């Protein structure tokens, strides 16, 4: 399916604070006003979305049913992929390498092949009720941004807070999620017949290198951004460094349309040259 | 713990022929080149042979060459030593040694000895 | 023999200082810096005292020290006791083949 | 570790003396780049990353800033805004052995060059020529790894040496390496000189009021101008003001 993203995924991005002031940022941001994929939980398990960029992953549950996920460049051993999965108790985020199965096990808790494992961790758990969360890997490591709010999606705005900073820095580019259920058998191999769980959904979105101007209020806290490559009106304002525009006439950019081929022109004269005869010498 | 042992020795006649063997423990035999250096009653040590830590390069003294063959067996932690056309002045304490705790080239590590006499 | 040329006899006093030389070729002595020094007692292996050159492997006191010039090495234990007495050679590694000197019987009256 | 396969240790949560390499061996190279190192016990670095290999002495020049060659191309590969030190010594008594050290080994042959900091420890055939190796080596055809066969009868630019690189990494969080220092009790309301965490500067210290959120470090007014800091020892958020200055 399909829904526009609104004016959402906007987060702290440098950890400093500032009072009362505006900001431009240039970084991997979710363009607003963006479709995105919409998709429910109850069977077909899960097939694998590229990790283009970084992922903006909103969840609405109240039953715990989607508990994790799983990243790396291949689901076999052959690469030391990834493993992070939540819990009652606690987070576990775990890189070894695990061979998985045919399928992603379904929760009969684990299934995969032994383990080579390289960084572990373990931290407490990330627990109507609207979760959002920005995974982004770029400079070595991989970061997560996060929010929990009361409430489709709403058009309120909300900034997310660095959560975690984990230093692994295998190369991501798949990735899937995880599914639990209550009294659900488990086979490495199984078709799309799955087992019964409840109805749940989670959208996804894929981030883009954009330029935003970020508002901060007196507290140190994000009110509002506008995309400064949306549309014209918004270019505008990133340009004059200010939310509200007054009437007249600005000069915001220039434009330039670009060569569309590339070509070489050479003469017709081949032979090759002596080079071997003269280095080859055997008395200078 | 680290220890090298000679063995094979015995009486011979002259001319014969002779295998030595020397057994490794406690390291990484094929980590590092073996040696023979023998001691003839009343004279001094005597470089023999010396083998490298794979066991594809031997290296042999003049006095002893051709008639003398050394050999290792990694896998065994084994050293070995094929002396034929054994002479009299072949008569000699035995050593095998390598340089397990200084340099390849240096004699650090030795073995207890194997008494040679060749009738 | 090939062995590097060392004096067959040296005698010292307990306390005293003995210098030992080992004259041997270009190929070996003075080639490399790879000639070592020896203390034996026929019967029993033989303790390295001094390797490359001049320095001592672990556990030799620094009353033993050696020297090379040209074709000729020189160890000197300074210090005598009775039981520096022993039987000494010097060694050269030459690449292809390794060359120990001929002895020099310390006597420590 | 070879070089084309290089080893890569984060050093992290933990006090970077250097006085023990100073009792180290008789170095052959101290090149450093971007940094006095006699200053390097005043450090305050995020991230420091060791990365582990050895080569022949010959071959040191091409760990640099911006260089080429063998090593530098299909090996081992330094960015151009390198941040650190490199430190390499003769190690020929330990890993080169009589007939040749041939553990050690280096790619030779590759289709592109290594994008700085990458690895490739790939085995598979090359084609020099314009026949189809399928997976076979021979004429034109290559092995892209060689050993170096370190001998004790190698120049000293052939013998082996070890060589550390210390990558030092920036950042504007907690420098969780840093130098061996100590701390003094803080003073309020005076003009004084501080040393928080490596920002060096001078002003009067006051008690804040603002609200750090917890994942914040650092607090800035306009144009970047440090106006708040929370304490490494007491986690306390502190005002910074410069002390009275102007014309007479
Ligand atoms: C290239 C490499 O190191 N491969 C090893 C593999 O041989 C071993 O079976 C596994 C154990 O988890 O760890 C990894
Ligand atoms: C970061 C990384 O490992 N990228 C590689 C990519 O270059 C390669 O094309 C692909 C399979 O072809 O596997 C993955
Ligand atoms: C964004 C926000 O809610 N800011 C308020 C701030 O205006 C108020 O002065 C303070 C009082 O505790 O509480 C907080
Ligand atoms: C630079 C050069 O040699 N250009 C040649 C041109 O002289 C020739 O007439 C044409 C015919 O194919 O091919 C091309």
């Amino acid at each position: 399916a399909y829904t526009n993203s609104f004016t959402r995924g906007v987060y702290y991005p440098d950890k400093v604070f500032r009072s009362s002031v505006l900001h431009s940022t240039q970084d991997l941001f979710l363009p607003f006003f963006s479709n995105v994929t919409w998709f429910h939980a109850i069977h077909v398990d899960n097939p694998v979305l590229p990790f283009n960029d970084g992922v903006y992953f909103a969840s609405t549950e109240k039953s715990n049913i989607i508990r994790g996920w799983i990243f790396g460049t291949t689901l076999d051993s052959k690469t030391q992929s990834l493993l992070i999965v939540n819990n009652a108790t606690n987070v576990v985020i775990k890189v070894c390498e695990f061979q998985f199965c045919n399928d992603p096990f379904l929760d009969f808790r684990v299934y995969s092949s032994a383990n080579n494992c390289t960084f572990e961790y373990v931290s407490q758990p990330f627990l109507k009720n609207l979760r959002e969360f920005v995974f982004k890997n770029i400079d070595g490591y991989f970061k997560i941004y996060s929010k929990h709010t009361p409430i489709d999606l709403p058009q309120g705005f909300s900034a997310l807070e660095p959560l975690v900073d984990l230093p692994i820095g295998i190369n991501i580019t798949r990735f899937q999620t995880l599914l639990a259920l209550h009294r659900s058998y488990l086979t490495p191999g199984d078709s799309s017949s799955g087992w019964t769980a409840g109805a749940a959904a989670y959208y996804v979105g894929y981030l883009q290198p954009r330029t935003f101007l970020l508002k901060y209020n007196e507290n140190g806290t994000i009110t509002d951004a506008v995309d400064c490559a949306l549309d014209p009106l918004s270019e505008t304002k990133c340009t004059l460094k200010s939310f509200t525009v007054e009437k007249g006439i600005y000069q915001t950019s220039n434009f330039r349309v670009q060569p569309t081929e590339s070509i070489v022109r050479f003469p017709n004269i081949t032979n090759l040259c002596p080079f071997d005869e003269v280095f080859n010498a055997t008395r200078f | 713990e680290v220890r090298l042992l000679e063995s094979g020795g015995g009486l011979v006649q002259p001319g014969g022929s002779l295998r030595l063997s020397c057994a490794a423990s406690g390291f990484t035999f094929n980590d590092y080149a073996m040696s023979w250096v023998r001691q003839a009653p009343g004279e001094g040590l005597e470089w023999v042979s010396t083998i490298s830590y794979s066991g594809g390069s031997t290296y042999y003294a003049d006095s002893v060459k051709g008639r003398f063959t050394i050999s290792r067996d990694n896998s065994k932690n084994m050293l070995y030593l094929q002396m034929n056309s054994l002479r009299a002045e072949d008569t000699a304490l035995y050593y095998c040694a390598n340089g397990v705790a200084t340099a390849d080239w240096y004699f650090d590590l030795w073995g207890r000895g194997t008494l040679v006499t060749v009738s | 023999q090939s062995a590097l040329t060392q004096p067959r006899s040296v005698s010292g006093s307990p306390g005293q200082s003995v210098t030992i030389s080992c004259t041997g070729t270009s190929s070996d002595v003075g080639g490399y810096n790879y000639v070592s020094w020896f203390q034996h007692h026929p019967g029993k292996a033989p303790k390295l005292m001094i390797y490359d050159v001049t320095d001592r492997p672990s556990g030799v006191p620094d009353r033993f020290s050696g020297s090379k010039s040209g074709n000729t090495a020189s160890l000197t234990i300074s210090g005598l006791q009775a039981e520096d007495a022993a039987d000494y050679y010097c060694c050269s590694y030459a690449g292809t083949y390794t060359v120990f000197g001929g002895g020099t019987k310390l006597t420590v009256l | 570790a070879s070089v084309y396969a290089w080893n890569r240790k984060r050093i992290s949560n933990c006090v970077a003396d250097y006085s023990v390499l100073y009792n180290f061996a008789p170095f052959f190279a101290f090149k450093c780049y971007g940094v006095s190192p006699t200053k390097l016990n005043d450090l305050c670095f995020t991230n420091v990353y060791a990365d582990s290999f050895v080569i022949r002495g010959n071959e040191v020049s091409q760990i640099a800033p911006g260089q080429t060659g063998n090593i530098a191309d299909y090996n081992y590969k330094l960015p151009d805004d390198f941040t650190g030190c490199v430190i390499a010594w003769n190690s020929n008594k330990l890993d080169s052995k009589v007939g040749g050290n041939y553990n050690y080994r280096y790619r030779l042959f590759r289709k592109s060059n290594l994008k700085p900091f990458e690895r490739d420890i790939s085995t598979e055939i090359y084609q020099a020529g314009n026949k189809p190796c399928n997976g076979v080596a021979g004429v034109n055809c290559y092995f892209p790894l060689q050993s170096y066969g370190f001998r004790p009868t190698y120049g000293v630019g052939h013998q082996p040496y070890r060589v550390v690189v210390l990558s030092f990494e920036l950042l504007h969080a907690p420098a969780t390496v840093c130098g061996p220092k100590k701390s003094t009790n803080l003073v309020k309301n005076k003009c004084v000189n501080f040393n928080f965490n490596g920002l060096t500067g001078t002003g009067v210290l006051t008690e804040s009021n603002k609200k750090f959120l917890p994942f914040q470090q650092f607090g800035r007014d306009i144009a970047d101008t440090t106006d708040a800091v929370r304490d490494p020892q007491t986690l306390e958020i502190l005002d910074i003001t410069p002390c009275s200055f102007g014309g007479v």
